[PDB]
């Protein structure tokens, strides 16, 4: 059939809630007035700049920049789709 | 699908000329790029621009400065405003639908155009 | 921006080859329209799949380099019309329309 | 025995890029973190980043993020520090450094010769 | 975050020099020596532990935020600029001539 | 066979330290050993390190590379033309390309019948330990 | 492999010392198809006619 990109979905609302929990638990360690930011992996090989799956016998390397990003200030049927590159 | 296009018809130079296009009997209009095209008499088709329901719009360079599109989505009403029109900028104007096929995930840019399959009969405008 | 012959002339039993060339055509698909005087253009050749396949029995096209040729077989007197090629740019910002080739019937 | 060997003496103008190699020998190159330090008279020592040359993982310092890249060639046992948009304030001597042991990273026992860079 | 108080110590050979250091966060302070021209060399790590090959004249620490390096019997191999170190944070460093 | 023999230790406070747990290193060694043991008895793909004539797969009008190459066969003195599709990450230029790791190592084909599905494995201490 | 060996280059007819021999051969490379001519001095005790 048509050539289409291997891709991976994570629920946006659930992921935002999870990052909120992680940010609270980090603020418990760094202080209650700090800014906690997330960003894509800053460098390295393909195994460390992406999220590696070995599922169904096939290996995926998914760009996790969609899961991270955004900043947390101290103060739904909507999915984050991650492109995934396959390597034999 | 029926594209009923209308406008003032006759306008003077150097003011804004406005066109309207009503979309009728289209299921799910949000998956297609709604476009305007013009054609001076005896000359080739000239692409004016287009707009999508997601807010993305595009124009022809060197004319984009004088042109702007709106699209009321509650009632699928497709409007154009073109400012600073000159006397030589006359001819036929057609509202049309560039149907878009999706074959994968639209978020990843996996689509393509089926071309301007449905056209309105247009209006001849003199400036 | 998008160059095609001003006109071509063909007999009823001859196949017309309407060429259309331009730099953005080296990477993008081409959509072929036919226009009669007064009437609006009607879609003739388009993209129905990512990987192209067969099309209608008439009004086919072939790509080579930066030039695409519209092959039209079985041309009759009713087909006298201005054929236009249309294509997006290499950045998908705007569309290019051709100057139009007036297909006439000998 | 542990040895880190660098190539230096680069003379650059403002705006140009630079690359410094650091060949590691003696210890298993793929089993210990490297760090890049910047020294200069007057201003404090500055940490540039650390490189873990197994997965190639890198951590850059905040003032240098977006300007500094680090690479590793595991077959030549050579780390590489690439710096973009080099300016006058980056005139300094650069060290490729390794900790005393591979468990605690910040006991910089093994230092290279040094890499002068004059902008 | 981290600082060193004495700027420059103009001392003669054989005199004992003190170099203080203040850290606002918990961390394993280390002391480095930078001679003229040579690369830096580790002197103290984990606060007060002496690196291998370092002469016995080097020592000094405290449980509080303030540390200080004692360097007695200044000789030709001594002198230069001494740096504090925390988890990737360095002080200005004190120069002994 | 048996149920988990879990015995609670009332009024026992034990000092744990995950970052010096030797169980982690033992698991890592064991897993790498199983990986090598499973990969060892199958194809070695040494003949596959050849010059590949590769073109783009394209959309038929204008991620994957359609590669062609002369491969060996059952008989030593015969060769066969093979057409395949590789991912761009597996193929590097020397148009002519080669596989990514053919200048570095011999790539061992994963045995077709073995599945990479993880299965639970329990680590049990030997007699005299807990 | 079959080596075409020549006496080491003394530039004149001077006697070769150690009996080093030039000994070119065709050899293989990483890619199976290609070959790379190699010149390598081999001691005469190592090489047999
Ligand atoms: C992560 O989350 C993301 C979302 O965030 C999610 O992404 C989603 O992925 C899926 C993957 O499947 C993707 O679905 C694609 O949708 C395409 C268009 O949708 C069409 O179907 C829907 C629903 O289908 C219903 O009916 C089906 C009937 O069989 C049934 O199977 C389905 O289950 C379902 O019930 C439909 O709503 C659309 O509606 C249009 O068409 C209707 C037709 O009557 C019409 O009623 C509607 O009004 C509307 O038509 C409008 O537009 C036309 C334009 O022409 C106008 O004429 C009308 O007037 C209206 O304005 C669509 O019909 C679809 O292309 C995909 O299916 C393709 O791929 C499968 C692969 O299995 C093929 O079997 C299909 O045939 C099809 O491929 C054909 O078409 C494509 C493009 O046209 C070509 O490239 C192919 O070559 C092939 O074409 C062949 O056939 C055609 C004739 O059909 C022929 O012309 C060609 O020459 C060639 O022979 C696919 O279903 C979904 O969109 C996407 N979501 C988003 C938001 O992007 C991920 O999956 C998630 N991931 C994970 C892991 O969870
Ligand atoms: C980290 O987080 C930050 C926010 O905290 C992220 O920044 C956000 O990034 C968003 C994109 O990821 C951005 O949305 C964009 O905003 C503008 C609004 O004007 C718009 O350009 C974008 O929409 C275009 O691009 C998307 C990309 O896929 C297309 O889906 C969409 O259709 C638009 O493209 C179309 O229009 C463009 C011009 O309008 C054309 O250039 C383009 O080719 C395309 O063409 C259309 O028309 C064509 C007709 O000629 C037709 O062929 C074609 O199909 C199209 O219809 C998009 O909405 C947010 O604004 C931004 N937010 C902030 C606060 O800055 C950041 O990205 C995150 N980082 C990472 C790494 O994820
Ligand atoms: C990161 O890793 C570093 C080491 O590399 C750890 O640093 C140690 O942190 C511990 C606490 O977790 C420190 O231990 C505490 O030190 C204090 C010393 O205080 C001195 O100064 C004050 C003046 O302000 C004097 O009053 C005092 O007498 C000392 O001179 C004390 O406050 C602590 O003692 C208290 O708690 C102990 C607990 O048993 C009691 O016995 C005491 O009576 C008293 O109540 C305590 O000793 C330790 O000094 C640090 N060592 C270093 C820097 O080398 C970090 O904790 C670690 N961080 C994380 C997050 O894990
Ligand atoms: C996939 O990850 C890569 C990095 O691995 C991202 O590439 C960078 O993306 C940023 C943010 O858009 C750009 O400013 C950089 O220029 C990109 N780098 C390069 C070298 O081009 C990429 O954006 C990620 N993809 C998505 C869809 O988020
Ligand atoms: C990869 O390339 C081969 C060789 O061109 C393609 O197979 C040929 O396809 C043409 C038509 O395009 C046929 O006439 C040939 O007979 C085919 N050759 C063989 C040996 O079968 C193949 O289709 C290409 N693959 C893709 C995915 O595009
Ligand atoms: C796939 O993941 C998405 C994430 O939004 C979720 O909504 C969906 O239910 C998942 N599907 C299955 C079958 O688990
Ligand atoms: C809309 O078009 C459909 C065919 O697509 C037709 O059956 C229907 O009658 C039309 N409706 C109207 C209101 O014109
Ligand atoms: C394949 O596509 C790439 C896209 O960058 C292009 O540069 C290259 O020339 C293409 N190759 C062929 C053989 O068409
Ligand atoms: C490419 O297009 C041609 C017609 O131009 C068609 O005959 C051929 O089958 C297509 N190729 C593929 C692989 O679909
Ligand atoms: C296979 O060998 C033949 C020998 O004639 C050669 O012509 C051909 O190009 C080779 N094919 C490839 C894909 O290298
Ligand atoms: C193999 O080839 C690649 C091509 O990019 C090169 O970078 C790499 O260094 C080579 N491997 C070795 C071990 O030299
Ligand atoms: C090489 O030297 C030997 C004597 O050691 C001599 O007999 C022989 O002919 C020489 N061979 C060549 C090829 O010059
Ligand atoms: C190496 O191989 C070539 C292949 O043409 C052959 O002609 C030549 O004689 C060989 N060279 C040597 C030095 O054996």
């Amino acid at each position: 059939g048509d050539i289409r990109q291997a891709h991976c979905n994570v629920s946006k609302a659930t992921w935002n809630e999870t990052l909120g929990k992680v940010v609270k638990q980090l603020r418990k360690h760094f202080g209650n007035n700090t800014i906690i930011r997330f960003a894509q992996s800053s460098g390295g090989d393909l195994e460390v700049t992406t999220h590696s799956f070995n599922c169904g016998g096939e290996f995926f390397y998914c760009n996790t920049s969609g899961l991270f990003n955004s900043t947390w200030i101290s103060n739904s049927n909507d999915s984050i789709t991650l492109p995934c590159r396959i390597k034999q | 699908v029926q594209l009923r296009e209308s406008g003032p018809g006759l306008v003077k130079p150097s003011e804004t000329l406005s066109l309207s296009c009503t979309v009728s009997n289209d299921s799910r209009p949000s998956d297609h790029s709604w476009t305007w095209v013009r054609q001076s008499p005896g000359k080739a088709l000239e692409w004016i621009g287009d707009i999508h329901y997601n807010g993305a719009t595009t124009y022809n360079p060197s004319l984009r400065s004088r042109v702007r599109i709106e699209l009321d989505q509650s009632i699928p009403r497709f409007s154009l405003k073109m400012t600073s029109m000159t006397a030589a900028d006359t001819g036929m104007y057609y509202c049309a639908r560039n149907a878009i096929r999706i074959y994968g995930v639209v978020a990843l840019g996996e689509w393509f155009h089926y071309g301007m399959d449905v056209w309105g009969q247009g209006t001849a405008v003199t400036v | 921006e998008l160059t095609q012959p001003p006109s071509v002339s063909v007999s009823p039993g001859q196949t017309a080859r309407i060429t259309c060339s331009g730099a953005p055509l080296t990477s993008r698909f081409t959509y072929w329209y036919r226009q009669k005087p007064g009437q609006a253009p009607v879609l003739i050749i388009s993209r129905s799949s990512q990987r192209s396949s067969g099309w209608s029995g008439r009004f086919s096209a072939s790509w080579s380099g930066t030039t695409v040729t519209l092959t039209i077989r079985g041309v009759q007197a009713d087909d006298e019309a201005d054929y236009y090629c249309q294509s997006s740019d290499t950045s998908d910002s705007y569309k290019m329309f051709g100057g139009g080739t007036k297909l006439t019937v000998l | 025995q542990v040895q880190l060997v660098q190539s230096g003496g680069q003379m650059k103008k403002p705006g140009e890029s630079m690359r410094i190699s650091c060949r590691a020998s003696g210890y298993e190159f793929i089993d210990c973190t490297l760090n890049w330090i910047r020294l200069a008279p007057g201003k404090r020592p500055e940490w540039m980043g650390w490189l873990k040359p197994r997965g190639g993982a890198v951590n850059y310092a905040r003032p240098l993020q977006g300007r500094v890249t680090m690479t590793r060639d595991v077959y030549s046992d050579t780390a590489f520090l690439e710096l973009r948009s080099l300016t006058v304030d980056d005139t300094a001597v650069y060290f490729c450094t390794r900790g005393k042991n591979c468990d605690y990273n910040w006991d910089f026992e093994h230092w290279g010769r040094g890499t002068p860079v004059i902008v | 975050v981290l600082t060193q108080s004495p700027g420059t110590l103009s001392l003669s050979p054989g005199e004992t020099a003190i170099i203080s250091c203040r850290t606002s966060q918990y961390g394993s302070l280390a002391w480095y020596q930078q001679r003229p021209g040579q690369a830096p060399r580790l002197v103290i790590y984990s606060g007060s532990t002496r690196a291998a090959g370092i002469p016995d004249r080097f020592s000094g620490s405290r449980w509080g935020p303030d540390y200080n390096l004692t360097i007695s019997n200044l000789e030709s191999g001594d002198f230069g600029v001494y740096y504090c170190q925390q988890y990737e944070f360095f002080g200005q460093g004190t120069k002994v001539q | 066979d048996p149920n988990p023999q879990e015995i609670h230790l009332e009024n026992v406070i034990e000092e744990f330290n995950m970052w010096k747990n030797n169980m982690v290193e033992q698991m890592h060694e064991d897993i790498i050993s199983l990986w090598d043991q499973s990969l060892k008895p199958c194809v070695k793909l040494t003949p596959l390190c050849v010059t590949l004539q590769c073109t783009n797969v394209t959309n038929n009008i204008t991620e994957l590379k359609n590669c062609s190459f002369n491969m060996t066969t059952e008989l030593r003195d015969k060769k066969q033309k093979v057409y395949s599709l590789f991912y761009r990450l597996d193929v590097v230029q020397i148009k002519e390309y080669r596989l990514i790791n053919c200048n570095t190592s011999a790539i061992t084909q994963a045995c077709p019948k073995v599945s990479f599905e993880p299965i639970p494995i329990h680590y049990c201490a030997p007699a005299g330990f807990a | 492999v079959t080596l075409q060996c020549t006496n080491v280059t003394n530039n004149i007819t001077d006697d070769m010392r150690g009996e080093l021999k030039n000994c070119s051969f065709n050899m293989t490379t990483e890619l199976r198809d290609k070959k790379q001519k190699v010149y390598s001095l081999f001691y005469r005790l190592d090489v047999v006619q």
